């Protein structure tokens, strides 16, 4: 009934394609 | 537009301080990486109300309610992460290929500060084990 | 052990940037790094030192990354620990203040100039016309304004400005046309000898005076700004300028090749004469066919003919085919500039050539020929 805390494991790892950056993506 | 990166604050604290090993950065920061999602409750306020001092899961710091979600034990280079009551994850202290700047982007002023520089991380890639 | 805490809200104003060795060193120097962009919603963001430019890219990933900081608890953090094993007593507390799902990657890039409202000057006076029949209405008056609106560093920008022959007229930045640039060089050179100026140590004032002292001003386009441009193109300064004589000789030679040996070949020593004649008289330089490597080939060993690299086939086996067809035996460094572009897998350049060509020794010297 009290707090439940855990890691839901990912079976592996995905790195997406790199993307351009706008001035607004920083602020 | 344009703006400079202010690294003034960081450079003085890097002189008023001393040590990296790893441990933590001298400025008191660290980078934690996990292959998975960390599932915390959606509503801290509700669960904090209900919080035993035996569980010790919630505390107030500087106007914020913080959940205590785990413990980290370093022995190498080797590292162990306890999450919640029922999970153990085995990991590694890794030196970064490319150091990472933590920069703070203050949108009000469109100004940017160097907060710290991360050279090590502690990472957990493997399935969580049952406790002990 | 370390107690791990998390806030209910992360702050996304905290972001991770790659600090490559050079960027890292600058960040520890002891405001030398700058972010720049043409606009707020569209264009690339670049990161500049005084001297270099990086482009930013962002790459999302699938893991959890928490940035955590040491904090001092207001009250001691007490709880029942229920197991022993492999967990020492807490000695500090950290809190996750940011959670990042991507990195901003920083990659070396070639700085460039933003040349948009900037006209070509050819240039008759009454430049007012070309100023008012332009793209924008807004004027870029200063090089600083130009640089501020450019994806490049201060020094990269200044250097490109000098190399493309940037100038200013009537308070309006402009770029000199190839013809007028070349003509301006010719007149500056003529005048400098006529007044016995030190070509190793020229300055704007004396050189300007030398050019226009016997010309009526309203018919003189060679303003101080034009003279400075020509010096920054064809000379090196340091505060005086030093003429780049080989560069200048090559510049004339390339024109000569185009004029005299475009569709046709000519004996080398007879070509040299014609090349020499384009110079203004008494211009101190000893000219040599090897200054024109990359711009000619030798149908026979005692003839010369012009070539534009841009006409060559793009596939390197085809390129080597066409060159050996034009000339059977090549001195090694005659042929290197005509094929370097195709060396994409950055091989050592003489290995790249032996892939498509054969070395052959005649007398003392070493030539190259087809395999």
């Amino acid at each position: 009934q009290t707090v439940k805390i855990w890691v839901k494991y990912n079976e592996g790892f995905s790195n997406a394609v790199r993307k351009n950056v706008t001035w607004n993506n920083l602020w | 537009p344009s703006v400079d990166i202010d690294a003034s604050q960081w450079q003085k604290l890097t002189q008023s301080r001393e040590k990296q090993t790893t441990v933590i950065t001298p400025l008191g920061m660290m980078m934690l990486e996990i292959q998975g999602e960390l599932e915390l409750p959606k509503d801290f306020a509700s669960l904090a109300r209900r919080d035993s001092p035996n569980e010790g899961r919630f505390s107030e710091q500087d106007g914020e309610t913080l959940i205590r979600f785990g413990s980290l034990q370093i022995d190498g280079e080797r590292a162990t992460l306890f999450v919640g009551k029922k999970q153990r994850l085995l990991g590694k202290v890794t030196k970064l290929d490319v150091p990472m700047g933590i920069m703070h982007f203050n949108s009000k002023d469109n100004k940017v500060e160097l907060v710290d520089v991360m050279k090590y991380k502690v990472i957990f890639k493997d399935r969580p084990l049952p406790i002990m | 052990s370390i107690n791990l805490h998390s806030a209910p809200e992360y702050d996304p104003s905290y972001k991770l940037i790659q600090l490559t060795p050079e960027l890292l060193d600058i960040i520890q120097d002891p405001h030398q790094l700058r972010f720049k962009s043409l606009d707020k919603d569209k264009s690339e963001v670049v990161l500049c030192s005084h001297d270099k430019t990086w482009v930013l890219k962002q790459r999302k990933h699938s893991n959890t990354v928490l940035l955590m900081r040491e904090f001092v608890p207001e009250q001691p953090i007490t709880f029942d620990e229920t197991l022993l094993f492999g967990l020492s007593k807490p000695y500090m507390d950290v809190v996750g203040f940011a959670k990042t799902e991507s990195e901003f990657e920083t990659r070396e890039t070639h700085g460039e100039l933003n040349l948009n409202s900037v006209p070509i000057y050819n240039g008759e006076l009454d430049f007012s016309d070309k100023i008012m029949k332009r793209s924008s209405t807004k004027v870029i008056g200063t090089l600083e304004e130009l640089l501020e609106n450019s994806p490049c560093s201060a020094l990269e920008g200044i250097s490109k400005w000098h190399k493309i022959g940037g100038s200013v007229k009537d308070g309006v930045l402009c770029i000199l046309s190839q013809d007028f640039l070349f003509k301006a060089l010719h007149v500056l050179l003529m005048s400098a000898m006529a007044e016995s100026l030190d070509l190793q140590h020229l300055n704007v004032e004396d050189t300007h005076h030398a050019v226009g002292k016997d010309i009526e001003d309203e018919f003189n386009p060679y303003t101080r700004e034009i003279i400075e441009t020509v010096l920054n193109k064809f000379a090196v300064q340091e505060n005086t300028w030093r003429l780049r004589i080989p560069f200048i000789a090559q510049w004339y030679g390339i024109q000569a090749l185009r004029k005299y040996v475009s569709g046709i070949s000519m004996p080398i020593d007879e070509f040299l004469i014609k090349w020499k004649s384009l110079f203004p008289p008494f211009f101190p330089c000893d000219i040599d066919i090897d200054m024109l490597r990359g711009y000619h080939f030798k149908p026979t060993d005692k003839t010369v003919q012009y070539i534009a690299k841009s006409t060559l086939p793009m596939d390197p086996k085809e390129r080597f085919k066409v060159l050996f067809r034009l000339q059977s035996q090549w001195d090694l460094e005659d042929i290197k500039p005509l094929i370097e572009e195709l060396n994409s897998r950055g091989m050592k350049i003489d290995s790249f050539i032996m892939k498509y060509a054969r070395r052959k020794r005649l007398g003392k010297k070493t030539v190259v020929t087809s395999r």
